[PDB]
């Protein structure tokens, strides 16, 4: 193919009734949107938003995708038996760590091409340095 | 074929 359709998927109905446990939870949540999808949210807001959307490959795949360099950045997650890992010398045990960490760490550590960090979520980032440590958890 | 880079990739020089 080599193209990209065109899509806007502007729409704010929210027909739920008191949804479970979900992603929702966490600041920043991205279902199956597409490319475009993602772009223009970290494209529309400020430089370094970032999001986890997942795949349609397999339903257990998610990616992070961040605004930076006039350009919008994609990462594609694994998953081992409910693992979460992005490369093969670094390994995480759940996708909230994963994300809580890179706050942290600057993907270029990784992502030499990323010279920056998720700096804002979706939804709204923190303040007062907000952390959960895990005790004896991981 | 195999491999498949759609994403970002990691350190390469790093090997």
């Amino acid at each position: 193919g080599s193209s990209g359709s065109s899509g806007k998927a502007e729409a704010e109905q929210n027909w739920w009734e008191g949804p479970p446990q979900d992603l929702s939870v966490h600041l920043w949540y991205a279902g199956p949107m597409e490319r475009a999808g993602a772009e223009s949210i970290l494209a529309n807001r400020s430089d370094g938003t970032f999001l986890v959307r997942q795949r349609v490959k397999d339903a257990a795949e998610f990616a992070i995708s961040i605004k930076y360099n006039v350009e919008v950045k994609h990462i594609k997650i694994m998953t081992a038996e409910g693992l979460y890992r992005i490369t093969e010398k670094k390994a995480f045990r759940g996708l909230t760590e994963l994300v809580e960490f890179y706050q942290q760490n600057s993907l270029k550590d990784c992502f030499k091409s990323l010279d920056t960090t998720l700096q804002f979520p979706f939804k709204e980032p923190e303040k007062r340095t907000i952390s959960r440590s895990g005790p004896s958890s991981g | 074929g195999e491999d498949d880079g759609d994403y970002e990739s990691p350190n390469e020089e790093e090997e």
